[PDB]
């Protein structure tokens, strides 16, 4: 692509000076342009590229909500052009990171800590198609998201201990994708309560910097608790 | 839309 | 352009959307496609580019000044690179908007209201030229800032009252070209007490809602005085 | 950067 000429690590700086800079698609592109050179991340790396793209695919979230409760409220042609230019976008963005993930991060990750990563941030972008979808394949895209996440979650069981901030996230975000995307609000739930607990148990294992980093995540897990209980 | 807490940055 | 096949009114529905959604580079792609139907805007039409293009070229600013502050620091190619690509697409931005004013807003624009708005316009966009130019047209983009400027200054002078805001806002932005830009801060200064002490003695020809107007832009160069004395 | 006040949004 675009980056094919820029060095992989003059990639990663500037990916570092867009995220200064607050330009979020340049940092796409370039932790993109990083991917593509072959080479598996690492731990920071990785957080590059998920921090960039959440950035752009958030913006466009709310710009598809903002829309969308427009058009339903309108219920000519322009709203729901509109709607259907950004929703294009963002699956357009969406598209983007899971043929990354596809080609080639996901296969090449065995580290417990890269894999769970992958394969959460997997479920994710399928969670945000699933959010906009409304054709013949919601439930394809539903069931990807699902078994990307349920994936991650057998690993990050069997291979993390319960405060790992990783494992914190993926439950977080698949108690979400259970309360509002698959219509299981008791699962959420469930797991919510189950994933707090367990972490709270193991906190004394911690030093003050890991506390600091579970307890931030574990603060997530309760935030949503008290709006669903 | 009541937007529920997930990982990372907004 | 791209906005070619979209009718006139449909754009201006649009960029409305964009607003509402934070989607100013949509906003800002509508209102150029407005601007080249060929006919004349109404206020609200010319409030509309200005908010787009000012919000694209807001986010560029900020970037470059971070970049910039990063190389100036720094003081291998990455740092200078990046700004450099920043500055660029700023520059591209700032050229679009000077190319819609000179095709062909201004000429056509015969009220004060337009007019004058326009020509603020120009000598805001050849501003920020000025705030990232090192070279030897430096001098020349401040003087097509100047000059755009004290065209509009004297239009307003004689044809709006003291207190209206285009006149106000116009002599605010003037003001700061002049402490900032021309580095002449005693004429900055000069500028802005008249404007604000000339707007004073009107405010009691004004309805409650243009009294409202008023103030609001004279506060902000009661800021600037603030700061500056 | 100490940016002065001018017309409009930010
Ligand atoms: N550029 C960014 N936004 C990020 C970079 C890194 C990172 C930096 C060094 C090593 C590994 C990862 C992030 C992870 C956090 C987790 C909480 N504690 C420390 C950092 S986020
Ligand atoms: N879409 C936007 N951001 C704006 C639209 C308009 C406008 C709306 C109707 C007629 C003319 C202009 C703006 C000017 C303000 C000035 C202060 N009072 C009222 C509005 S701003
Ligand atoms: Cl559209
Ligand atoms: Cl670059
Ligand atoms: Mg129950
Ligand atoms: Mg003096």
């Amino acid at each position: 692509g675009a980056m094919g000429s820029m060095e992989r690590a003059s990639l990663i700086q500037k990916a570092k000076l867009a995220e200064q800079a607050e330009r979020y698609e340049d940092m796409a592109a370039f932790m993109k342009g990083a991917v593509e050179k072959g080479e598996e991340l690492s731990c920071e790396e990785r957080n590059l590229l998920s921090v960039a793209y959440k950035n752009v695919v958030g913006g466009q979230r709310a710009a598809w909500r903002v829309l969308s409760s427009i058009e339903q409220k309108s219920n000519g042609p322009e709203v729901r052009e509109y709607r259907e230019k950004v929703e294009t976008e963002l699956q357009g963005v969406c598209d983007t990171v899971l043929g990354l993930l596809d080609s080639h991060l996901i296969k090449e990750a065995g580290d417990a800590e890269s894999r769970v990563f992958y394969l959460k941030m997997k479920g994710d972008y399928y969670r945000y198609l699933a959010e906009v979808a409304t054709g013949d394949d919601k439930k394809r895209i539903i069931d990807s998201a699902r078994s990307a996440y349920q994936e991650a979650m057998d690993i990050s069981k069997k291979e993390m201990p319960p405060t790992n901030p990783i494992r914190l996230g993926l439950a977080l975000n698949f108690s979400v994708f259970h309360y509002e995307i698959a219509n299981s609000p008791e699962e959420a739930i469930s797991l919510a309560k189950t994933t707090f607990d367990e972490a709270m148990a193991d906190l004394h294992t911690l030093s003050e910097d890991s506390y600091k980093d579970s307890t931030l995540i574990m603060q997530l897990l309760r935030d949503n608790l008290t709006l669903w209980t | 839309k009541l937007m529920f807490k997930t990982e990372g940055p907004d």
